[PDB]
């Protein structure tokens, strides 16, 4: 319970050992302290979580020194563990754990492998001080972490240019999310005093009881910074560019660490959220939006790499569409079994890269499931618990929740496009699948969690989320009905338009309005190039504009005035005594006149 | 009675260190590192007697030690020195910073390095003046007194790969540029003095004095403007900023120059110390085109890094860039940004002291300080490329690093006064993350772009290792554990913030 520290210190150790070691220790040394560090974390966030529920799921506090204090900015370093907090550092620790040992096997035979399990192991600590923060500074500490590890990794391969180009596009748009974030933590100490979340919470009804607009702005900027983390509406454009990196980074970013700081921040800020409706509702909009564009940019990728992309943002649009809806239990559910499930696929993809002499193109593959049988059994699974499978995936049961909680909430709109949504993910999931596949310990233990032994896990967030208002039972059961039904109804229209020829979908996708969709979607709606002719372009145009240093030139120009009056001057000076004389007379005219006329 | 010998110290090390270079070529480095250890040793005592954590704001002036000695006293000029919290802190990085410049220039065997040591004793011995002088002409006096080493420096040791002409064009563009502006700030100085002795009748270049002169408005802001065109020149300010990069492109390839020329800040400590406090009335009514000035500063300073193709002169814009938002922080009231504005002072000079010096090792390694030759220096060296990492890292704002500190508690503040110019500051880190990962990539990342970065390169030595990780270290904990840092220089702070409040 105390040794809620050593799950930050301990990654911290490991990054500092093997960022040390540069290389020169052998892989089983370097596997050996960075899976062992973060197996370790795993460990004590398993005796943190016995000891937590052994004494009534009581809220701890442990302080470990004063970050910054000036008068009353008074900022701690402390850590706060409750049961949100415990079930992200669990879903952190463990499915890092196990990212971590399959990345031992995967990563053999690779220069920098010291240096992955460095960056892995800061993921891990940045992740860990992130959900284990009681004030918003700390908070943004433990996101600037993560969001630089996230730039490390991604930029692993750093020969190809390609690579840091998507690792520094990424870095870019996350960093105009956490200047979002800034705004909403300037907002909220300069209104309330303090960036503790509890603090904040029960000061905000007195403070903005006369006028609510800055609390409007917080929430606000709060949301800005969780879409930037989250890849969400209108910052999602990094993700599946930035997916170019190894496969345990992408399930790390997908699964575990980059994507679910969003969802989190907007569950941790519940009260300020619940003070101002109509943010919660723009969340719930924005997850519903980026939910169904994801859907459709999944509908027609061509890689496996960015389906699953795509498909991780349409899973984190399901959660702030829950969060959007009040319905928090729900959105921290489907967050837990969409780490589960999402790092069981990229390391199954991983597998399949691997297999496949480093393709990713779809079309070029095909009748794998006889190549090898347990990596399309763990494709299957992780694609049936994305689909929402009914009574054997626990993604079904954590999107019926959502579903429920949009429902009773008198969400109707936000509740339907969560069931377009449902038949569209099941549709390029197994689109995907009956292209690629028609025609161990890691994956054991996420295999077994993504079916319904991983639903029977429930966190404890009673006491720390409020409770979702229940639905009642024949409605429940109709919506229970109606999401396993749209879930079948999917499977059968992806088996019947991609198992056997393609010859309805291959007419109605070179037809010009499917050539044209096709090419948009395909783009992710063009907001890759909205944002290039919109933010790189100018700011491009205005570095050449000024590498010439225009304000230098203008300050050299009294130099140059210098210049030619002194060689103007100096014509003066001919060598001729007559001018000379002459010049005296001139000189002496002047005097006198100026002497006379004053 | 200490204050004398910070200031005569390195300048009886750097007559030393001139004249046992007859003794041998290897002895001026040992006396200039034995100088330099020194004036660090003392000032470190003295922070360690001063007890400034546990004490109060009792209003300006309260000086933790004074000295004083007449000097020219027909005009009442003293030889009067002073430290405080703030100047404390500026004294003490100068003193690491002046030993990092020896350890920099280690490997010089040169046949004349005990100038080059005398040069360097005697710029940081005008720095340290600078910062402890509280008699007007004694601060204008070490403000010009420390360009003519600074001239002869970048002038004759300077960059061996240009020409002499451009060296001598660059030394002259500092000197010009420093000196002009010192003479208008001089003006301002001599026209206060003047102002005071026709109100009492007394002569007094005195800054306690000074301070209670009932001025005019229009007067005080003519020699607010004085002042501020000084210290604009050497923050720098935009437009007066154009001598920066081509006086450390010029300056000496080690790094020396650089770190104990430039990036000491003496130029945000006078307008602390004595704008604000001297004409708070006419600083109050400068704060709106001071904080445009430090917000166009720091998106130009951000345009002009990303576009440079030298190392160094990316640098050197990134110095521009923090130091508008520097100034930002110092217009604005708040004790919040003042404290944050100490700490980013703190923390550019030691982030770009590691930039520098691993810059300046760079090009001892590949002989080119041009990114488009450089390319995937990753995987050819053994340390350098990681700690250009960390350093790059820091200089873009990262929590954990003392950058984020500074830059963030500057916010806090700036935004509790004035949120407009808050707001597109911090989009101004967004810039500063650009420019960062720019240089990042078009350096260490990618492939090889010529033959001299295709092929393995030396590893760095213990020494340099050991100043670039004692920089890493230093930057660490002030990221982690500011507080003493907050609390040494806070009644200072507070003593100057509620004479700027108290008088508006
Ligand atoms: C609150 C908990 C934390 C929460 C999140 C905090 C986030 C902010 C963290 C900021 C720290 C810097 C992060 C970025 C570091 C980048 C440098 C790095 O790790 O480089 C890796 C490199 C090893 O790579 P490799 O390829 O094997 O090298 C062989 C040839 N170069 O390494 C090397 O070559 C050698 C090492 C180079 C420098 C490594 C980083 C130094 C800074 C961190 C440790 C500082 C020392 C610890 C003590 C501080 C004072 C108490
Ligand atoms: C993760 C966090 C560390 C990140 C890496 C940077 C290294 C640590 C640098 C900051 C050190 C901070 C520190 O020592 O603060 C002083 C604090 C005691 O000071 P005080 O504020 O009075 O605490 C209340 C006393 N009951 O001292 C303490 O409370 C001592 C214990 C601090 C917690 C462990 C620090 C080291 C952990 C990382 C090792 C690698
Ligand atoms: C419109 C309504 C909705 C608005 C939503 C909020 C704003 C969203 C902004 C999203 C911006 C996304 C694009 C950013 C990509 C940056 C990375 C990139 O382009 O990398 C490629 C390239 C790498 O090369 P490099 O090493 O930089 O060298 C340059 C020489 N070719 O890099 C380059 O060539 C340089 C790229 C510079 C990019 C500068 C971006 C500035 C962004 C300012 C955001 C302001 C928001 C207000
Ligand atoms: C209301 C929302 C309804 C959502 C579900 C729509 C289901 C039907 C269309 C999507 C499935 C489909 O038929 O996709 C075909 C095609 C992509 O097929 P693909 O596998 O990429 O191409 C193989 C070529 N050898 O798809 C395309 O090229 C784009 C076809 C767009 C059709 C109109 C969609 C309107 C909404
Ligand atoms: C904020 C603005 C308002 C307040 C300003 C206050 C004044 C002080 C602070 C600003 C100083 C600006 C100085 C501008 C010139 C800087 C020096 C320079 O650019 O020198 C260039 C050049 C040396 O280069 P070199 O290669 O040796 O020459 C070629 C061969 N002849 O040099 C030469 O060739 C000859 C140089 C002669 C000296 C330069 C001319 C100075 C004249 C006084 C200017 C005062 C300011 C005027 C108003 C501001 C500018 C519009
Ligand atoms: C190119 C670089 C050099 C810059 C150009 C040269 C300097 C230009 C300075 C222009 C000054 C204009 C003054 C206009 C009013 C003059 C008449 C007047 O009423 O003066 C007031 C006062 C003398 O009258 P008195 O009876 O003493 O009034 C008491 C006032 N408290 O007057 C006084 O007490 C003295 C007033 C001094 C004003 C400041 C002068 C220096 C300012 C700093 C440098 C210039 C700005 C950059
Ligand atoms: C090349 C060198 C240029 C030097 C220019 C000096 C201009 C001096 C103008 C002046 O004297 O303005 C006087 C006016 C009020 O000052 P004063 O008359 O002393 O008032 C006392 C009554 N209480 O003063 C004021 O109201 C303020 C004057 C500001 C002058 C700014 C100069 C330009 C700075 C930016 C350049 C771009
Ligand atoms: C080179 C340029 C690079 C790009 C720069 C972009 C700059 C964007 C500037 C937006 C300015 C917004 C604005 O006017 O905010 C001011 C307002 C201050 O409100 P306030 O003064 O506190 O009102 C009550 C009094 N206490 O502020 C507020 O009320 C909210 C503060 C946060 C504003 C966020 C702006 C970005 C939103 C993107 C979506």
């Amino acid at each position: 319970m105390n040794m809620l520290a050593l799950t930050i210190i301990l990654p911290l150790i490991g990054f500092v050992l093997l960022a040390f070691s540069r290389g020169r220790w052998s892989e089983n040394v370097s596997a050996i302290v960075g899976v062992g560090s973060v197996g370790l974390a795993a460990l004590v966030t398993a005796f943190i979580g016995v000891d937590f529920f052994a004494n009534g799921e009581q809220t701890y506090s442990q302080p470990l020194w004063t970050w910054m204090s000036v008068g009353d900015f008074n900022i701690g370093f402390n850590l706060v563990l409750d049961g949100l907090s415990l079930t992200m550092l669990s879903v952190v620790t463990g499915v890092g754990f196990l990212i971590h040992m399959y990345a031992s096997w995967y990563m053999r035979g690779e220069e920098g492998y010291s240096r992955f399990f460095a960056y892995t192991n800061l993921f891990i600590a940045s992740m860990v001080v992130l959900v284990l923060a009681d004030n918003l500074l700390l908070m943004y500490l433990g996101w600037e972490g993560v969001g630089l590890c996230s730039y490390l990794l991604i930029g692993f391969y750093y020969t190809d240019p390609k690579n840091g180009a998507a690792a520094m596009k990424a870095f870019v748009v996350t960093r105009v999310g956490d200047v979002f974030l800034a705004f909403a933590l300037f907002i909220l100490y300069n209104e309330l005093g303090t960036l503790n979340f509890r603090e904040m919470v029960e000061l905000a009804p007195a403070h903005f009881a006369d006028g609510n607009n800055m609390l409007m702005w917080a929430t606000l900027m709060l949301l800005g910074g969780a879409v930037g983390k989250s890849a969400q509406l209108p910052l999602q454009t990094w993700l599946a560019d930035a997916m170019a990196g190894p496969t345990p980074v992408s399930a790390l970013i997908h699964a575990a660490t980059m994507v679910t700081a969003g969802v989190y921040l907007i569950a941790r800020t519940h009260g300020l959220f619940l003070m101002t409706p109509e943010v919660l509702h723009l969340v719930g909009i924005v997850g519903a939006v980026t939910l169904l564009l994801a859907g459709f940019a999944a509908l027609v990728q061509t890689d496996i790499k960015r389906v699953l992309a795509y498909s991780t943002m349409s899973q984190i649009g399901y959660m702030f569409l829950a969060l959007g809806v009040q319905a928090w239990d729900a959105a921290i559910f489907h967050l837990m079994t969409h780490a589960f499930f999402k790092a069981l696929l990229f390391l199954a993809s991983g597998s399949v890269i691997l297999a496949c002499h480093h393709e990713q193109n779809i079309f070029k593959m095909g009748g794998l499931r006889k190549s090898i049988p347990l990596v399309y059994l763990c494709f299957l699974v992780g694609g049936a618990a994305l689909s929402a499978l009914p009574l054997v995936t626990a993604g079904f049961f954590s999107k019926d929740e959502i579903l429920a909680g949009a429902m009773a909430n008198g969400h109707i709109n936000l509740m339907v496009a969560g069931l377009v949504g449902a038949f569209m993910t099941s549709l390029y999931t197994f689109r995907m699948i009956f292209i690629v596949f028609h025609g161990s310990l890691p994956l054991i233990v996420l295999l077994i969690l993504s079916t319904f032994v991983g639903a029977l896990i429930v966190p404890p967030l009673q006491g720390v989320l409020p409770q979702t208002t229940e639905l009642a039972h024949g409605s429940m059961l109709t919506l229970e009905i109606t999401s396993g039904v749209v879930a079948v109804v999917g499977i059968l229209l992806a088996a019947w338009l991609w198992l056997g020829k393609r010859t309805l979908v291959t007419s109605i996708a070179n037809s010009a309005p499917g050539r044209l969709l096709g090419t948009w979607w395909y783009n992710a709606w063009g907001f890759d190039w909205l944002y290039d002719k919109v933010f790189v372009k100018p700011f491009l145009g205005i570095a050449w504009l000024l590498k010439r240093d225009p304000l230098n030139s203008m300050m050299n120009i009294p130099a140059v005035l210098s210049r030619f009056a002194g060689k103007g001057l100096l014509l003066s000076e001919n060598g001729y005594l007559r001018w000379y004389v002459a010049s005296m007379s001139i000189g002496a005219v002047v005097v006198l006149a100026l002497l006379m006329v004053l | 009675m200490l204050l004398p010998w910070l200031i005569l110290i390195p300048f009886i090390g750097g007559f030393l260190c001139w004249q046992t270079e007859r003794f041998g070529v290897k002895v001026p480095r040992w006396i200039a590192l034995i100088t330099m250890g020194l004036t660090l040793a003392l000032s470190l005592q003295l922070w360690l007697q001063g007890g400034y954590s546990l004490t109060q704001s009792a209003g300006i002036p309260q000086w933790q030690s004074e000295f004083d000695m007449p000097w020219i006293p027909r005009f009442g000029i003293s030889i009067h020195l002073a430290i405080d919290g703030l100047s404390l802190l500026m004294v003490v990085l100068t003193g690491l910073l002046g030993v990092l410049a020896v350890l920099c220039s280690w490997k010089e065997i040169e046949k004349y390095q005990g100038f080059f040591h005398l040069n360097l004793m005697w710029i940081l011995g005008g720095v340290i003046g600078v910062f402890l002088a509280i008699d007007m002409f004694l601060f204008f006096f070490f403000w010009e007194m420390m360009l003519v080493p600074m001239y002869f420096l970048i002038a004759l040791w300077g960059h061996k790969a240009s020409d002499g002409k451009t060296r001598i064009t660059a030394a002259t563009k500092f000197f010009i540029y420093t000196q002009a502006s010192g003479l208008v700030m001089l003006i301002a100085i001599l026209a206060l003095v003047f102002v005071h002795y026709n109100a009492t009748g007394v002569w007094t270049f005195n800054y306690e004095e000074l301070l209670n002169t009932p001025m005019s408005s229009g007067v005080e802001y003519l020699l607010m403007l004085g002042f501020f065109i000084a210290f604009a020149v050497k923050m720098p300010v935009v437009p007066l900023h154009g001598w920066l990069p081509d006086a450390h492109s010029q300056a000496p390839t080690a790094g020396s120059v650089d770190l104990a020329g430039i990036l000491l800040k003496t130029a945000a400590y006078g307008l602390l110390r004595f704008s604000l406090p001297l004409f708070p009335n006419a600083s109050a009514e400068f704060a709106p085109i001071a904080m445009w000035l430090g917000v166009i500063g720091i998106f130009y300073g951000a345009w002009m890094a990303f576009a440079q193709t030298d190392i160094k002169r990316l640098i050197a814009y990134t110095s521009v860039s923090h130091m508008g938002f520097v100034l930002i922080a110092i217009y604005t009231g708040s004790q919040l940004a003042y404290q944050g504005a100490v700490i980013q002072m703190i923390a550019h000079g030691l982030s770009a002291a590691g930039l520098f010096i691993l810059c300046g090792q760079l090009y001892e390694r590949i002989h080119t300080r041009d990114m488009r030759m450089m390319g995937g220096l990753w995987s050819k060296m053994k340390w350098l490329p990681a700690l250009s990492l960390f350093f790059a890292v820091a200089t873009l704002g990262m929590p954990g690093t003392g950058n984020f500190v500074g830059e963030f508690m500057i916010l806090f503040g700036s935004f509790q006064v004035v949120p407009v110019i808050t707001v597109i500051s911090t989009f101004g880190l967004v810039f500063a993350s650009v420019y960062s990962l720019a240089m990042l990539h078009r350096a260490y990342f990618g492939k090889a772009k010529s033959q001299i970065a295709s092929q393995e390169l030396p590893g760095m030595s213990l020494r340099e290792l050991f100043m670039i990780l004692l920089l890493v270290v230093l930057l660490v904990l002030l990221g982690f554990y500011p507080q003493p840092i907050l609390d040494t220089s806070h009644s200072a702070i507070g003593n100057i913030q509620q004479w700027f409040v108290n008088s508006v």
